[PDB]
């Protein structure tokens, strides 16, 4: 049995590398500022100590997975990106013209709320992400810029080109796109004659190809599911610590100053040790949880690593270990 | 106390699967890139790995892998392959290495050290033409 | 039957609105799909231009459990020609009326043995001056012993009558004739207060709904607030003292010419219990999509 | 509510857009006022979000004032071991706030501008220069990296892109090739936690240290032991 | 002391690591204080100090809403025997709000 036909198909795959960097700030998110409340806080003592090396380790370890797989995709030689890269190969939308068209497109159509990271307390201040303030917690910046991831990947769009040609990392042979193509073609098991016979039609299939989806980053995509779920993750995960301080845990207010404007001191000890100890299992469990997606987040980041090392730089001949079919 | 061992024993857990996924990833490495030679990139060395040497570890398995790193790069003039114009049927390519230009004509160098040396049989490959290989008619490869 | 998601009959939150947003809100409300307890009010015997006797139904023997409150939507038959009840040939412009209300803890016969009659206080609420004027009492209330009165002879059952003739004329309204109609049978002794409250005549739906509180007894209406909408709005809060467990409508007659009988609208009753309700507050903080969890 | 002396100064409309502790005739908290358009209904006068925070407020003079928060500065530090060196930074907020408006126990700083603009937000105890430094040990976030003196405060510096040797395309027939020329021996080291230390618990002892009073109220509960 | 005194105790040891440090943030301090809503005229108490008070099983009730109500005009003439409050502070109904 032989194929006769066949087509460019483009696959979609999603790699969780790591997930947002956030700390909670234990005396202001479990207190919020009074006086009785932090003499109630302080018999408790290195929970709040525990709570920020665990996110501190947690952040630490995160940190130094991007440092690696960073070192890991940082390709020893590129090559530069002009106007009309790979020739009659249509792959202008991974031209960068900063970030590249198609990432300005996912980062678009992906419900995306910027954190503030220059007039956030402006932001708060005279016009859902006002909440990562006010709540008492904090996300961190990333450790690259957006102008630098951005880099890294023209360098990595620049050597898939080269890399790909002869077994070895020592040496870079960046040929324009279009003979990368032709060779790979000739290695995946087709003959030459039709290469060299067939070029305007594997070009204009490998152009739908790449054209195809640009239009179908909707809901029908998995990969697009899968970005929107990680976001909504984290998302989520936020919205914990921004909504839980309401929770009362069995106390007649979920505010420390309405209580201690309220109640009497031996009853309103009562009131904030059931408010003090519903927080701290409240935010015990939010370390758990973020223990857990780092230890996973770093395990998809080695996978990652393993991908971009294997079927990115070069072509794979496993079986469908990236792309479906002959990849 | 039954809630700290409780929460001990989740922890036991946790961290005996994450030895176990650990344990089996160490019989990969060491059944790959120690008792062979890896062509991964990176899987267990940076670089071009050549050689891993393993040893114990007071909890775990220590490695440590010596691997290939280039210096000094520079910039040549290179082909695809040489072509007779007479007869442009026969064309060669060059095997795990580049033809280069390179003069006191045509050369071969390894893919991974700059080592020209003139281009023989027991370094190349026949293969079908194409357009845009380097034909030559004054000094024939053998 | 109320269609939630049409958003009908809900109790709004009683002192903090929404915006925007989809919230969802434990309380008192009504099931969906709900027949209801319906009634009509028809108008009495007339020959040529003498106002006969009445023609009222049976709702007078007629006693539910109050419970946790209840809504009532007036006016959904308005604005339309619909059949005359006492004369089924006769086909008039369908006009709204506005119920009598009376509630209490205590059931008993009357003097032939009829169901209806409510010891000690009772609160009443009866529209006059053709429904502009909406007086309620929480007052003490005495039968008469005369010809066809509820401790007298010849007593069938009770009711509250209209003559627009004289009532719905410019300006006048007989001076509150349906309150002289009311105390024609009842009278008042021991009476708590007397409110007033105004409603402009119209011919646009409404809503209303009544419960009750330790503090006391709440009316909610969309004539205060949500004239072309339609929500529940605090505008009564009475100061009840005693818990109140039952319920009836007072029957209601019409001494309208034969000439010119016409159609009277027919209300609803819903009963509220504690559920859990989404509600969809828009950008106006308006209820116009709800659905239910049961 | 109580009777209470109403001065000039606590109408909205005077302390717009400043932090105040508003008591609204029982709705107490602090937060900013700000103008806005109206929004929802005018009877029942507050506003919540999903999560019960007040939004809005409806003044008596028929004005709508958003009441959102009084959102405060996040602080963190930046220390190095073995050199003394150390210094601060408010995160994602212009250089505008000084030391006057205080909370919490105290801070410090060196002998003396101060303040610096960052894309993470108002550093103070950095100086700014033109470095690149491709192996930062501290890195503060975005890009920004602080250099310890090897002794003043910190250099502040930008973690650089390491450039990859370029190499040109030719659009012909030959090509461009990069080629190393000499090579050295590297050696990577490894570690794999093939195993955690293998480590039991008696119950009984632990939990109660041979006492018999403790035994007996620990056997109710049985099978946890086990 | 300072933010090294709080890096310090959170770790209990004098040697610390080299590293970017997440500590207490701080609070800006309030401008003032605003009170406006609408006001009426004063909470009436005549007739619970007028009249024959009665049994325990029919007592009366007053509800009091949108008014201004003073403990220091009907609690001074009280001679308060006890004074007991449950789930809320004695003094929290002479000045906070309902
Ligand atoms: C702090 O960071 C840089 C420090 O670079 C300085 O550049 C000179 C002006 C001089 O003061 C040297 O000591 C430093 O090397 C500065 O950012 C500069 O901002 C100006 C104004 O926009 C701009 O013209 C320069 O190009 C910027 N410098 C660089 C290297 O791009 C500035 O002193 C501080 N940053 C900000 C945002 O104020
Ligand atoms: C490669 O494909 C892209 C995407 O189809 C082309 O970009 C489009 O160009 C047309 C003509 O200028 C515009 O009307 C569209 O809006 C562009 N689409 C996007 C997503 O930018 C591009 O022109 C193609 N290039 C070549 C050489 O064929
Ligand atoms: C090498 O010599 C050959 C023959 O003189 C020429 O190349 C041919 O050109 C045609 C035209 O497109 C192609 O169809 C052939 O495949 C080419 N053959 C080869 C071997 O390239 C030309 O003179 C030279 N080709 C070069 C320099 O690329
Ligand atoms: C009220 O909430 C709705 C729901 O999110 C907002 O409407 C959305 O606005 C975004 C902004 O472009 C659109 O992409 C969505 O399609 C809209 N959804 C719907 C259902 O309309 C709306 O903006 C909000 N309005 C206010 C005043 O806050
Ligand atoms: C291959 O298939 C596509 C669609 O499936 C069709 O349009 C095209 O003509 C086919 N080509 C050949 C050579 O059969
Ligand atoms: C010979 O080749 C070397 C290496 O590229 C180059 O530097 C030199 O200029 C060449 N000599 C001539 C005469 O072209
Ligand atoms: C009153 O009439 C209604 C109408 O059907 C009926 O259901 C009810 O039983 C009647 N009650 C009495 C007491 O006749
Ligand atoms: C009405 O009030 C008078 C005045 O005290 C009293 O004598 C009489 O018993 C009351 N009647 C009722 C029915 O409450
Ligand atoms: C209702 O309106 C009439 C008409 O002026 C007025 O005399 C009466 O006082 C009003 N009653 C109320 C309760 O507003
Ligand atoms: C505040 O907003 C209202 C309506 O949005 C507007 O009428 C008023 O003039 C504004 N006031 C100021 C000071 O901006
Ligand atoms: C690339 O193509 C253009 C146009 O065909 C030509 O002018 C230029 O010389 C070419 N460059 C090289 C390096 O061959
Ligand atoms: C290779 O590099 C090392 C240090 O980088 C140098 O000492 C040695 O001389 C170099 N060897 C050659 C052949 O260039």
């Amino acid at each position: 049995s032989i194929p006769t036909n066949f087509s460019f198909g483009v696959t979609q795959e999603y790699i969780q590398t790591t997930i947002q960097k956030v700390t909670v700030d234990c005396k202001q998110y479990v207190c919020n500022g009074f006086q009785k409340c932090e003499q109630l806080l302080r018999e408790y003592g290195q929970f709040c100590s525990k709570i920020n090396q665990a996110l501190h380790g947690a952040n630490l370890r995160q940190d130094d997975s991007v440092r690696n797989l960073f070192a890991s995709v940082k390709s020893s030689q590129s090559s530069p990106i002009i106007p009309g890269f790979g020739g009659d190969f249509n792959l202008t939308l991974l031209e960068p013209v900063a970030r590249s068209a198609i990432e300005d497109l996912l980062f678009d159509k992906v419900t995306i709320a910027d954190p503030g990271y220059m007039q956030g307390y402006d932001d708060c201040m005279q016009q859902l992400i006002c909440a990562q303030y006010v709540a008492g917690y904090k996300v961190l910046p990333p450790l690259m810029d957006v102008n630098m991831e951005a880099a890294y990947t023209s360098s990595l769009l620049g050597s898939i080109a080269g890399v790909g040609w002869t077994a070895g990392l020592s040496s870079f042979a960046a040929i324009p796109f279009a003979q990368s193509i032709f060779y790979r073609l000739n290695g995946v098991g087709i003959t030459q004659q039709v290469l060299s016979e067939n070029q305007k039609l594997i070009a204009n299939k490998f152009n739908q190809a790449l054209g195809a989806m640009q239009t179908g980053f909707t809901t029908t995509n998995e990969a697009f599911q899968k970005v929107q779920d990680a976001v909504n993750n984290n998302a989520q995960a936020l919205s914990k610590l921004a909504s839980e301080l309401s929770n009362t845990f069995g106390a007649i207010s979920a505010s420390i100053g309405d209580i201690i404007q309220r109640l009497d001191p031996p009853e309103q000890d009562a009131q904030i040790d059931r408010l003090i100890n519903g927080r701290l299992t409240t935010l015990n469990a939010f370390v758990a949880q973020q223990l857990v997606r780092s230890e996973s987040a770093a395990l998809s980041a080695q996978l990652a690593k393993d991908k971009v090392n294997e079927c990115v730089k070069a072509q794979s001949k496993r079986s469908g270990f990236c792309g479906q079919g002959t990849h | 106390r039954l809630t700290t061992l409780n929460a001990f024993v989740a922890q036991q857990l946790v961290r005996s699967e994450s030895a176990a996924l650990s344990a089996q990833l160490a019989k990969d490495k060491v059944n790959e890139c120690v008792k062979a030679q890896s062509k991964r990139s990176g899987f267990c060395g940076q670089g071009t790995h050549i050689v891993s040497f393993v040893v114990n570890a007071p909890n775990g398995l220590y490695f440590m892998h010596v691997g290939y790193y280039p210096s000094n790069h520079i910039e040549v003039v290179s082909a695809y392959g040489l072509c007779d114009a007479a007869n442009p049927t026969n064309c060669i390519a060059p095997v795990n290495g580049y033809f280069i230009k390179t003069n006191n004509e045509w050369s071969y160098t390894g893919s991974s050290f700059y080592a020209p040396e003139p281009i023989t049989s027991l370094n190349t490959k026949y293969v079908a033409p194409q357009v845009t290989y380097q034909n030559i008619s004054t000094n024939l490869p053998p | 039957p109320i269609d939630v998601s049409k958003a009908d009959g809900i109790i709004y939150p009683q002192g903090r609105t929404y915006s925007n947003i989809t919230i969802t809100y434990q309380g008192l409300f009504p099931y969906q799909g709900d027949h209801g307890d319906m009634y009509v009010y028809s108008a009495g015997h007339a020959t040529g231009t003498t106002p006969q006797k009445l023609f009222v139904a049976n709702y007078s023997q007629d006693v539910k459990q109050f419970a946790n409150g209840f809504v009532v939507r007036i006016g959904a038959a308005a604005n339309s020609t619909g059949t005359v009840i006492i004369s089924p040939s006769t086909s008039a412009t369908i006009r709204k009326i506005y119920p009598a209300f009376m509630l209490g803890s205590s059931v008993g016969n009357f003097s032939d043995g009829k169901m209806g009659r409510f010891f000690n206080h009772t609160l009443v609420l009866l529209p006059d001056g053709c429904g502009t004027l909406l007086r309620a009492f929480y007052c003490i209330l005495e039968p008469r012993s005369g010809n066809h009165c509820p401790a007298g002879n010849s007593y069938t059952s009770f009711a509250t009558y209209h003559t627009p003739a004289t009532d719905c004329s410019d300006g006048n309204y007989n001076r509150n004739a349906s309150l002289n109609s009311f105390k024609e049978y009842f009278n008042l002794r021991n009476c708590t207060f007397m409110y007033t409250y105004n409603i402009t005549e119209d011919e646009i739906l409404e809503w209303f709904g009544i419960t009750q509180t330790a503090q006391g007894v709440h009316l909610f209406s969309s004539r205060y607030v949500d004239l072309y909408g339609g929500n529940m709005f605090q505008f009564a809060t009475l100061p009840v003292y005693d818990t109140i467990k039952y319920y009836s409508i007072i029957p209601h007659s019409i001494r309208s010419i034969q000439s010119d009988r016409k159609a009277w609208a027919a209300f609803y009753v819903y009963k509220l219990q504690p559920l859990t309700f989404l509600l969809d507050f828009s950008v106006d903080g308006y209820i116009r999509r709800a659905i239910d969890c049961g | 509510c109580p009777k209470l002396e109403f001065a000039n100064d606590t109408k909205i409309a005077s302390q717009l857009g400043n932090c105040v502790e508003y008591s609204l005739y029982g709705v107490s908290g602090r937060g900013v006022f700000q103008n806005c358009t109206a929004v929802g209904v005018r009877q029942q006068r507050f506003v919540y979000d999903a999560y019960q925070n007040l939004v809005g407020y409806y003044s008596d003079d028929g004005n709508y004032y958003c009441l959102r928060a009084c959102v405060s500065v996040p602080v963190s530090v930046i220390y190095d071991k073995e050199t003394k060196t150390h210094a601060t930074l408010f995160g994602s907020v212009a250089c505008e706030h000084i030391s006057s408006t205080m909370s919490q126990y105290s801070r410090s700083t060196r002998s003396m501008y101060g303040p610096l603009q960052t894309p993470v937000g108002c550093v103070l105890g950095l100086v700014n220069s033109s470095l690149f430094v491709e192996d930062c040990k501290l890195p503060l976030g975005q890009s920004l990296c602080a250099l310890p003196d090897t002794p003043g405060e910190m250099r502040l510096a930008s973690i650089a892109f390491n450039h990859p040797i370029q190499v040109d395309q030719l659009n012909s027939s030959y090509f461009k090739l990069s080629i190393p020329t000499n090579f050295s021996f590297g050696v990577t080291q490894e570690y794999i936690q093939t195993t955690i230390q293998k480590v039991t618990v008696d119950c009984k002892q632990y939990v109660c240290n041979g006492f018999q009073k403790c035994e007996q109220l620990l056997r109710e509960y049985g099978q946890f032991c086990s | 002391f300072n933010d090294l005194s709080q890096l310090h105790c959170s770790y209990e040891s004098f040697d610390v690591e080299s590293g970017v440090y997440s500590v207490s943030s701080f609070e800006a301090k309030p401008s003032g204080s605003v009170v406006e809503q609408a006001e009426g005229v004063e909470c009436d108490f005549s007739p619970l100090l007028s009249g024959t008070p009665p049994q325990v099983y029919n007592f009366k009730r007053l509800v009091f809403t949108n008014c201004n109500y003073n403990l220091t005009k009907l609690l001074s003439l009280f001679s308060v025997n006890d004074f007991t409050c449950s789930q809320i502070s004695p003094a929290a109904i002479a000045s906070n709000c309902y």
